[PDB]
DNA sequence: ATCGGATGTATATATCTGACACGTGCCTGGAGACTAGGGAGTAATCCCCTTGGCGGTTAAAACGCGGGGGACAGCGCGTACGTGCGTTTAAGCGGTGCTAGAGCTGTCTACGACCAATTGAGCGGCCTCGGCACCGGGATTCTCGA
DNA sequence: TCGAGAATCCCGGTGCCGAGGCCGCTCAATTGGTCGTAGACAGCTCTAGCACCGCTTAAACGCACGTACGCGCTGTCCCCCGCGTTTTAACCGCCAAGGGGATTACTCCCTAGTCTCCAGGCACGTGTCAGATATATACATCCGAT
C-alpha cells in the first residue's frame, strides 16, 4: 500500500502516480517525520529531518499504520 | 496493508524549573521588563544632561528594545566564562572578565 | 525622579538571564546588572540628547535613539532606521 | 500632509514573487526597510571612500562590485555580483 | 594677513577649509568651521605632544620615538578612549604583571 | 523569511521570523553580526554541561 | 619630484611651545601626521552626517561643535569646544 | 611556488610574543593553535590587500592598501 | 652547581620583552609567510618592501594583545599555564568567531 | 634569617656616525574684492500628541522557608614543562645586477550634469474581510518517587 | 523499575482589527538635447622589488634532569531554588489641556564663484651632535646550608 492519508476525507495514492517519496520505508526509529502543511488554502504533506541526517543514510519514517523488517536495534515485529 | 496516516505535594528537584524557563524564554519574543520603571529610569537619567525634555513614546521602547538586547547577550558571554571556570553559577567576577576581554573596560 | 533603577526588579533579571542561557545564578549579580545598565543607558542617552538638543527642539525622537545606538556600533533596525 | 517614502511597495512586489501566497506584516515591514537603508548605506560609503583613494571623480558600476565584494561575505558575494551585471547588461542593451 | 593668524592659531585654517570642500562632506562649508576644526586639531595636538615629551624626558632623551607617543597615550585615560584601536608602530606595551604571577 | 514562516505553520512574515532567517543562516549571519532585529527573540539554544544526565 | 602635502611643520611649531627644546624623529613625526589625519576625518565625518540629519546644507561651525561633543571623550570635549569657541570669536572680530 | 611554510614562526617567536603580552607558563599545545589563529589574521586582512591592489590596476601591494584593509576592519595603524 | 629556580628566568624574559620595541618574529620567514598566503588570490604579486613590516607590525599588535586576554581567562580557571582552550574562550567573546 | 657567592643589571666614560634641523629657491595654493542667488532665519498659526490625573483589577512582585546541589578547600600522583648545554642551520648583512611596473604627461572623446515639458507611478485616504489572538477541552510527554 | 501528576501540544469556535486592494491627485521620473571635462590611452623614465652569492654568527633544535603545577578525588557547609502567602502598583481605559512640532509666508545675508596677486610651504643640500655601542666596574637579586 502506497496510499496516505491527508485528511478524514481525502487520501493521496502513489501507487502509479507520484514522487520519489513513494521510496522511504517504515522503521522503528524513525529520522524523518511528516507534518500536513496547507499552502494556497490547501493541505499538503511534507517530510521534515526530525533528527540530523549523515550522507548515504537511508532516510527512515514512521508510517503510523495502526512482520516487521525493521533491522532496528530496538524495534517492535509489527508494521500496525 | 493499511492507509499510513500522520495521527490517528509534589516539588520539582531544584534545576529543572529553570531548564523549563530557559525553554519557554529562548522562544518568546516579548519584553522582559515593565514598562513603567523603564519609563521612569530613562526619565530619571536624562536629568543629568537636560532638565525638561519630553521623550516622545517610541523613544523610550526603542530604548528598551536595545537596554534587552544588550544585558542578554552580554549573560550569554558570561555563562561561557561561568562553564570555562569548571562551575554553573555565573558570579559578578564573570561579568566584570566578559565585560574587559570584549572591550568594555579595558 | 530619585531612586529608580530599583525599579529594574530581581525578576527582570532572573528572565533575561534565562533567555541568556544560565542555569543558575548566584545572589550577587543583581547589583552589577544594574551597574551595567545604568552605564550603558548613560552613554545612550548623552548622545540621544545631544542629537536632540543640537536639531533645537525639546523632544527626544525615536530617530534620536537610532542614531544614538548606531554610533556605538549597535544598530537597530524597526523604529524608522 | 507631507508625503515621506520607502520601499514598501518594492519588498511586497519581491515577497509575491518569491512567496506567490505569502504576506508581510507591518513591524516586518518596517524592518526589511531600514535593513534595505542600511546595506545602501554601507555600499555608498565603500563605493565613495573606494572612489575617492583612486582619485577618481564619479563613483561608477566597477566601485560598486568592489564595494559588494569587499562588504558581502564569501557567497553572498558571488552571487550578487552575478545578479548585478546580469542587471547591468540586460540594460545597457535596451 | 593669513587666515590662520587672525584667529591666533597655528594650524593652516586655509588648508583646513580646502579639505572640507573638496572631500565630498557637504554641499556648502560655512565660514567658521575652517577655523573650529583647525583650533580642534592644535589642541588635540599640544595635548598629546607635551605628555610625549614629559614621557621622553623622564628617560633621559632629547628626541620624542614611538615608544614615548606609546607611554603618553596609554598612560592617560581619556586619550586612551580616544585611540582605543589604533596601533601605534614601533609602540611596545604598557609594562605591567598580573599579581598572581610573580612571587 | 518565508520557509519560516510556513515551517511554523503562518502565513504572515514577523519579525521573529525574520530573526530565524538570518541567525540560522551562516553568511546572512555575519552581514547582520552588529544589528539588532527589534521583536525578534533569541536563539534556542541551551549549552552541553547544563543539560541533565 | 613629487609635491605631498603634510603637517609636520605645524606639529613642530607646537612642539616648539609645550616643549621648546625637544625634537620629533621622523618615525613619531609620520605617527602624529597620521593622527591628525585620523581625528580630522572622524570629526568631518560626524558633522556631514549631523547636516544630513537635520536636512541641511551648510556645514557650519555648529555642526563642528556638536561632532567635537559626540566624538572627543568627557574632559578634552570640554576644554576643545572652549577653545574652538575662543578661536572663532577671536576670528570674527 | 611555496608551500608548508607556517612552520617558519618558531617556537621561539610564540614564547618571546606570550612573554611579551604577559604570560609566564605556555602550554604545549598552544604553538599550534597560535599558527593557525595567525593564518586566519593574515588571510582576512590580505584579502581586502589583494582587493584594494586588483581595483586600482596595479601588480605591487602598495603599504596603504595594507593600512586600507586594516583600517576597514576596525584596526587602524599609526605609520605608514 | 648554580640552577636558576623553574620559572624565575620566566619574569625576568617578561620584563626583558615588555620594555622594548623590537620586532619578535624572525622577519624573513615571516615575509616568507606572507607572500605564500597570497598566492591562493593572485600570482603576480609583488609586495613592496613597506608593505610586508606594516602587515608584520599589526601581526604583533594582535597576537600580543590576545595573549594579554588569554592570560586572564587561564587566571580566572585558577591557573598558571595557558592551555589551548582559553584561546577559543578570549576569541568568541570579542566575537571573532 | 644569615651569609657567600654567582649571575645579572645598572652606571659612567670614550667615539663615531647618520639623521635630524636649518637655510635656499621656486612654484601654486591661499588671500582680497565683488556679485548673484538661494538657503536659512524669523513671524503666524494650527492641531497632534505628550503630560497629567483617576478608578479598577489583577498580574506580578515581595517575603519567608526548607534542603539538596554546588562551590570551595585540602592532598597525592605524575607528568609535562622550564633551564642549561652542546650542537647544527639558516638569518642577517653586505654587495651586484636587472628588469618589471609604478608614475607622470599630452591628446581626444564619450559621458554625465543641466534644463524644459510632461505625464503616470506611487502616495495618502477609504473600506473591508480573513488571518490571527483567545478560550476551552481533549490527547500526549516528561519528571520523580516508589 | 512503573504509576501519577504536572506540563505541553493540538483541534474547534469566535470575534476583531490591520493588510490589502481601490481612487484621485499630485510631483518626480522620463525623454531630448546641449556642453564642458574626467578619464582613457599610448608612451616614456626611472626606481625599487626580485634574485643570487659569500661569511659569520646568533638564533633554533635535540637532549637530560628534575620539579612545580595540573588534576582527579574527597569532604564540608552554605545558599540559591522551588513554592506558598501577602502586598503593591502596572496596566488598561478614559478625559482634559496646552506645548511645541510641522508647515507656510517673506526676506535678507552668507556663501559659491570668478579674477587678480604673491607669499608660504615643500623638495634639496649641508652640518654636527644625540644616541647607539663598547668596556670596566659597582651594586642588586637570587639560591644553597645552616
Ligand atoms: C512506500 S512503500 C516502500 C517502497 C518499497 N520498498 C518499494 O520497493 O516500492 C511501503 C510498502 O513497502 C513495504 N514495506 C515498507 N517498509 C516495510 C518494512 N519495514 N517491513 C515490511 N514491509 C515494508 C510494505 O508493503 C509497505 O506497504
Ligand atoms: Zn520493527
Amino acid at each position: 500500500s502506497y496510499l496516505f492519508r491527508v485528511d478524514e476525507n481525502t487520501v493521496i495514492d502513489a501507487t502509479k502516480k507520484g514522487g520519489i517519496a513513494r521510496f522511504i520505508n517504515h522503521c522503528c526509529d524513525p529520522n524523518c517525520t511528516a507534518k500536513i502543511i496547507k499552502v494556497g488554502g490547501r493541505r499538503r504533506i511534507v517530510i521534515y529531518a526530525l533528527r540530523d541526517i549523515a550522507a548515504s543514510e537511508e532516510l527512515t519514517y514512521d508510517y503510523k499504520f495502526e512482520p516487521c523488517l525493521c533491522g532496528a536495534p530496538n524495534c517492535k515485529g509489527f508494521l500496525n | 496493508a493499511r492507509t499510513l496516516q500522520t495521527a490517528r505535594p509534589h516539588r520539582y528537584r531544584p534545576g529543572t524549573v529553570a531548564l523549563r524557563e530557559i525553554r519557554r524564554y529562548q522562544k518568546s519574543t516579548e519584553l522582559l521588563i515593565r514598562k513603567l520603571p523603564f519609563q521612569r529610569l530613562v526619565r530619571e537619567i536624562a536629568q543629568d544632561f537636560k532638565t525638561d525634555l519630553r521623550f516622545q513614546s517610541s523613544a523610550v521602547l526603542a530604548l528598551q528594545e536595545a537596554s534587552e538586547a544588550y544585558l542578554v547577550a552580554l549573560f550569554e558571554d558570561t555563562n561561557l566564562c561561568a562553564i570555562h571556570a569548571k562551575r554553573v553559577t555565573i558570579l559578578p567576577k564573570d561579568i566584570q572578565l566578559a565585560r574587559r576581554i570584549r572591550g568594555e573596560r579595558a | 525622579l530619585r531612586d529608580n533603577i530599583q525599579g529594574i526588579t530581581k525578576p527582570a533579571i532572573r528572565r533575561l538571564a534565562r533567555r541568556g542561557g544560565v542555569k543558575r545564578i548566584s545572589g550577587l549579580i543583581y547589583e552589577e546588572t544594574r551597574g551595567v545598565l545604568k552605564v550603558f543607558l548613560e552613554n545612550v542617552i548623552r548622545d540621544a540628547v545631544t542629537y536632540t538638543e543640537h536639531a533645537k527642539r525639546k523632544t527626544v525622537t525615536a530617530m534620536d535613539v537610532v542614531y544614538a545606538l548606531k554610533r556605538q556600533g549597535r544598530t537597530l533596525y524597526g523604529f524608522g532606521g | 500632509k507631507t508625503r515621506k517614502e520607502s520601499y514598501a511597495i518594492y519588498v511586497y512586489k519581491v515577497l509575491k514573487q518569491v512567496h506567490p501566497d505569502t504576506g508581510i506584516s507591518s513591524k516586518a515591514m518596517s524592518i526589511m526597510n531600514s535593513f534595505v537603508n542600511d546595506v545602501f548605506e554601507r555600499i555608498a560609503g565603500e563605493a565613495s571612500r573606494l572612489a575617492h583613494y583612486n582619485k577618481r571623480s564619479t563613483i561608477t558600476s566597477r566601485e560598486i562590485q568592489t564595494a559588494v565584494r569587499l562588504l558581502l561575505p564569501g557567497e553572498l558575494a558571488k552571487h550578487a555580483v552575478s545578479e548585478g551585471t546580469k542587471a547591468v547588461t540586460c540594460y545597457t542593451s535596451a | 594677513k593669513t587666515r590662520s593668524s587672525r584667529a591666533g592659531l597655528q594650524f593652516p585654517v586655509g588648508r583646513v577649509h580646502r579639505l572640507l570642500r573638496k572631500g565630498n562632506y557637504a554641499e556648502r562649508v560655512g565660514a567658521g568651521a575652517p577655523v573650529y576644526l583647525a583650533a580642534v586639531l592644535e589642541y588635540l595636538t599640544a595635548e598629546i605632544l607635551e605628555l610625549a615629551g614629559n614621557a621622553a624626558r623622564d628617560n633621559k632623551k632629547t628626541r620624542i620615538i614611538p615608544r614615548h607617543l606609546q607611554l603618553a597615550v596609554r598612560n592617560d585615560e581619556e586619550l586612551n578612549k580616544l585611540l582605543g584601536r589604533v596601533t601605534i608602530a614601533q609602540g611596545g606595551v604598557l609594562p605591567n604583571i598580573q599579581s598572581v604571577l610573580l612571587p | 523569511a518565508g520557509n519560516a514562516a510556513r515551517d511554523n505553520k503562518k502565513t504572515r512574515i514577523i519579525p521573529r521570523h525574520l530573526q530565524l532567517a538570518v541567525r540560522n543562516d551562516e553568511e546572512l549571519n555575519k552581514l547582520l553580526g552588529r544589528v539588532t532585529i527589534a521583536q525578534g527573540g533569541v536563539l534556542p539554544n541551551i549549552q552541553s554541561v547544563l543539560l541533565p544526565k
